[PDB]
């Protein structure tokens, strides 16, 4: 399945731009895959747990949340 | 024991190139060269790229023996510039470049090379008209050739020059009449076949490997070895004399490779290399005050926080007992929130912190709190004894039980070390298991809200009384240097300690005393080269292109009976048997072969140019000065010795 | 008994095979029967094999 | 001090810069750019077609110790002898792993 590979390089590259990045080595397509990769690991992860001990099946935006802001990374707009 | 039975190490000084003596040009030899007969005297250098030897065909060794490096510098606080043009470069200031470029067995630096030149003219006594005879890389590149014969020609004006093949010289020397020539020499390996006396360098191989890559390769390894750091300063001129002094081939690698390091023999197979190094009551008394009054005063701390527990928690399980006393007292709708008063649902709940609180002191009118106080302590001294009397007792039980049930008592402290030892190994595993990931605390805290002494103690009875235990079985033993490959590959047999500076700044060998000298035999195994090895390269010539190649006759038979070793590389211990039994397998059954080295593989290239030089076939092949002038430098002269 | 190798089909009958030892190789014409009996065994080119000559 | 003074006298006696050449031509010059590496020689010539592959299967050893190596590590990709070399190589400093591969020409990326 390898939905990874799905990031295509043109996405990458409009991430990248937003990064203000002018050139990109096209070794950094890779990279940028495996970066991604394990950072959303780790979220659903953590997201997952919330889910499981509220007793549910479906994960919540509120799970994802409380993982973002127990990594640190606090997200707002999705709800508090 | 098993180091101290060993005597004390023998340790070798590191040696570097370095500067040994001034020449004092031979002005000798410029006379005999006007006294010999007309045509009959050349000037004869051999073009090593660790080497230029140089001197007069007619004597039986050359005059020079010089590295192809120049170093030129400005001596900015006295204004002259220096130039060095060979070992009077240091190898002090070290500005050193060389004529080749690295690792190939071309002239590419031809400033360096025409300063090396100017050198050799000058130590030869020339007060100029010398024929010049000048060895050559196989195949060399034209433009190379080039730029040399304009050198000879445009700066210098010598009268003729001719160009061989340091290797075919070699064998001419040693009455090489038709064989195999193998060379290993600073630049590369190169297997030449040669008929007739006349090299088929059409079916010439080369490895790209040679004595400079091992001494690369050597400084590769113990830069990795030493990665920690090694404190002297690692040099490729200093492994060139380690490759030289200690490594050889290896007549069965795979079966002595695997045992190398083993521990048996180590300091036997092992040398050790020594860089150079420097090494250098009152105040005990103090210091020993200092330790003495800080280590009692955390004591006096200790016993402080203990007694001031003893108190607390003694006070503490009153409190808890007059709760108890309450709720066994008033009515039983009570004993919940009675013993809530203690924080805790039931006695079953309480007595697990009673039981810790009297734990804790098991383990640890003022003149009436005065009393009361010592009675805090009092108490602790009868639960130190009651607990030493418990232990005591269990002691004496253990030891009726060790001298009658011994075997069984063995058993159990067998199967108890077992225990214990899954217990740490599940305690170690659960260390590695916490922090792993530190989310995994706040993932399972969501789940609420929404051994080293016993096992010491257990394998010390076991190596008291288990005659059949024994230390290795031990923890200790399992973590010793002792028995850590490492500490083999890295210090051998001795104990290390980093304080000793002559024991640090010592580089030990083992493994690439063999591993060195093999990426001949194993070029992509051992180095990734990713050419065929030595051997295979022979044995491709010998059995598929020679009894292909269709004016040959006699083929492999006729080569087979000589194959010529040439150049210092090939001055390993075993090299020559290793190439022999490696070929004997490729071979017919029974087929002739020999393998033979050159005398002096080193000077002996130069000895077969000296004497060709001036013979009928070597001025059939010279250049004139005017033929150059009209054909240009990369026109030669083809000839046996020769490239095409 | 050697190293195979060589196995040079011959004729479309005859093999020829090729052994080698640490001491040598030695190439031998085999009999299509000593063929098949090779061939009917798994020998390829880097297989060891052991072969009586007369039986 | 005489060593200093030692020294300067032999850089000086070694010194060929001091040196008048009587043998060397003054009217010739080189051309400054005539020194080329083998691949400017190479790619302006376009016989040092003597290099030569090899077909049979190369055997492993430990990238550490020199030793055999029946495993590969597919992480680092390190090919190691036993579990204690094992161990020092997941705990190399992070630039290490790299070198142990250059030694063999082999590297990462
Ligand atoms: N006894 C020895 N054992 C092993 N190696 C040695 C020994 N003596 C010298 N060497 C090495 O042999 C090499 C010298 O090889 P050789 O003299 O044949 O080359 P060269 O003529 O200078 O170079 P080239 O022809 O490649 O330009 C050096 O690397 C030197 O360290
Ligand atoms: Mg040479």
């Amino acid at each position: 399945r390898d939905n990874i590979q799905g990031i295509t390089k043109p996405a990458i590259r409009r991430l990248a731009r937003r990064g203000g990045v002018k050139r990109i080595s096209g070794l950094i397509y890779e990279e940028t895959r495996g970066v991604l990769k394990v950072f959303l690991e780790n979220v659903i992860r953590d997201a997952v747990t919330y889910t499981e001990h509220a007793k549910r099946k479906t994960v919540t935006a509120m799970d994802v949340v409380y993982a973002l802001k127990r990594q640190g990374r606090t997200l707002y707009g999705f709800g508090g | 024991e098993p180091w101290k039975r060993l005597p004390p190490p023998t340790v070798y000084p590191v040696k570097e190139a370095r500067f040994e003596k001034y020449i004092p040009p031979q002005l000798d030899g410029r006379e005999r060269a006007l006294a010999q007969p007309p045509g009959q005297v050349a000037i004869v250098i051999d073009n090593g790229s660790h080497s230029v030897r140089a001197g007069w065909n007619f004597e039986d060794k050359p005059r020079l023996a010089i590295p192809p490096i120049m170093s030129k510098y400005r001596d900015r606080k006295m204004g002259k510039t220096f130039s060095f043009a060979g070992s009077d470069c240091y190898a002090a200031r070290s500005h050193i470049r060389n004529a080749f470029e690295a690792g190939t067995g071309i002239v590419s630096n031809w400033d360096v090379m025409e300063h090396v030149l100017d050198y050799v003219f000058v130590k030869l006594g020339m007060n100029e008209d010398m024929p010049i005879v000048m060895t050559e890389a196989v195949a060399n590149l034209p433009y190379s050739r080039k730029s040399m014969s304009e050198i000879i020609f445009e700066c210098y004006g010598a009268p003729s020059l001719v160009y061989g093949i340091d290797s075919l010289f070699s064998f001419r020397h040693n009455q090489g009449q038709t064989g195999l020539v193998v060379s290993s020499s600073y630049s590369a390996t190169h297997v030449i076949p040669v008929y007739n006396r006349k090299a088929l360098l059409s079916q010439a191989i080369r490895l790209n490997w040679g004595g400079w890559h091992m001494a690369e390769y050597m400084l590769k390894l113990l830069k990795l070895k030493y990665y920690t750091g090694f404190p002297g300063k690692l040099n490729s001129s200093q492994t060139e004399h380690m490759v030289r002094d200690f490594c050889y081939v290896s007549l069965d690698y795979d079966r002595e490779l695997a045992g190398y390091l083993d521990w048996t023999g180590l300091e036997d197979r092992e040398r050790i290399v020594q860089y150079p190094y420097t090494e250098e009551e009152e105040e005990l008394a103090r210091i020993a005050e200092r330790k003495k009054e800080s280590g009692r005063r955390l004591q006096e701390q200790a016993a402080k926080m203990r007694l001031e527990r003893l108190m607390k928690k003694e006070q503490e399980l009153e409190y808890y007992k007059d709760i108890q006393r309450r709720m066994q007292g008033e009515s039983k709708k009570e004993i919940k929130r009675l013993l809530d008063e203690a924080e805790l649902k039931d006695e079953a709940a309480l007595e697990r912190v009673i039981r810790d609180l009297e734990r804790s002191i098991k383990r640890a009118r003022q003149q009436r709190l005065l009393k009361s106080n010592w009675e805090a302590r009092q108490r602790a001294k009868a639960e130190k004894e009651a607990e030493k009397a418990r232990l005591a007792e269990e002691a004496r039980l253990d030891e009726e039980r060790r001298k009658n049930d011994l075997e069984g008592w063995l058993e159990e402290k067998r199967q108890l070390r077992l225990a214990k030892l899954n217990q740490l190994k599940e305690r170690e595993r659960l260390k590695a298991d916490l922090g792993n990931r530190k989310s995994l605390a706040s993932q399972i805290r969501m789940k609420n809200i929404a051994l080293e002494a016993a096992i010491r103690s257990l394998e010390n009875d076991l190596l008291r009384y288990d005659k059949t235990f024994s230390y290795d079985m031990t923890l200790d033993a399992q973590r010793d240097w002792s028995k850590s490959l490492l500490h083999a590959f890295r210090y051998g047999p001795r104990p290390f300690d980093p304080s000793s500076q002559a024991e640090t700044h010592r580089v030990h060998l083992n493994v690439e005393r063999i591993r060195v000298p093999e990426v001949l035999f194993q070029p992509a195994a051992i180095a990734g080269v990713d050419q065929a090895g030595l051997v295979e390269i022979a044995g491709d010539i010998l059995c598929q292109r020679l009894p292909s190649l269709p004016g040959i006759q006699d083929a492999p038979d006729a080569f087979l009976r000589d194959v010529f070793l040439t150049g210092g590389n090939t001055l390993f211990q075993n090299f020559d048997e290793r190439l022999r039994q490696g070929l004997m397998a490729l071979l017919p059954v029974g087929a002739p072969l020999r393998v033979r080295r050159a005398q002096d593989a080193i000077l002996d290239a130069w000895r077969g140019a000296a004497g060709w030089a001036c013979t009928e076939e070597a001025k059939a092949a010279w250049i004139t000065r005017e033929e150059y002038l009209e054909k240009g430098g990369e026109y030669i002269k083809e000839h046996d010795l020769g490239n095409a | 008994e050697g190293e195979v190798t060589e196995m040079t089909p011959e004729e479309a009958s005859t093999l020829l095979i090729g052994l080698k030892s640490a001491r040598g190789q030695k190439k031998l014409r085999l009999d299509p029967s000593i063929y098949e009996a090779i061939q009917k065994e798994r020998v390829q080119v880097g297989d060891v094999i052991y072969i009586e000559t007369n039986t | 001090q005489s060593a200093q003074a030692a020294h300067q006298a032999l850089v000086e006696q070694l010194d060929l810069h001091s040196i008048h050449k009587t043998f060397r031509n003054p009217n010739w010059r080189p051309n400054q750019r005539r020194n080329k590496t083998i691949k400017a020689i190479l790619g302006e010539s376009q016989t040092n077609i003597e290099s030569a592959p090899s077909l049979a299967p190369m055997k492993h050893y430990c990238d550490v110790t020199g030793l055999p190596a029946p495993y590969l590590d597919p992480k680092t990709r390190l090919r190691y002898h036993n579990k204690e070399i094992f161990a020092m190589i997941r705990n190399l400093p992070q630039g290490m792993g790299e070198q142990f591969l250059e030694a063999r020409g082999a590297h990462t990326v």
